[PDB]
């Protein structure tokens, strides 16, 4: 009797994140006030099985 | 609907007929305009005959 058991797992995975943000505040003596935010966020995954 | 074809991520269930590609794009726009103006006024006359 031959047995022969081949066994082969293979996994990747890659993340990437990324996070802008961006304020602005432009306060005078109670005269002109302009306040102003960017958020950016992105977020990608690949995943690869075998 | 025969084979029930699901998608990468396993969410929907495709038809056999169509082929879905992972093109995930974010786009945020947030705008914030403040226009704020402001007067005071004060006049006081006085006048005295004697």
């Amino acid at each position: 009797q031959e047995d022969h058991v081949r066994s082969s797992f293979l996994l990747d995975n890659q993340n990437s994140q990324n996070t802008v943000t961006a304020s602005a505040g432009i306060a005078f003596l109670n005269i002109v006030n302009f306040k102003v935010e960017t958020d950016y966020i992105s977020q990608t995954s690949l995943t690869k099985d075998y | 609907y025969t084979n029930c074809k699901t998608t990468e991520d396993g969410q929907y269930i495709i038809p056999d007929e169509v082929y879905t590609i992972p093109q995930k794009e974010s786009n945020l726009e947030m705008n914030s305009e403040v226009l704020e103006s402001w007067m005071n006024y004060q006049s006081t006359t006085s006048l005295s005959i004697n």
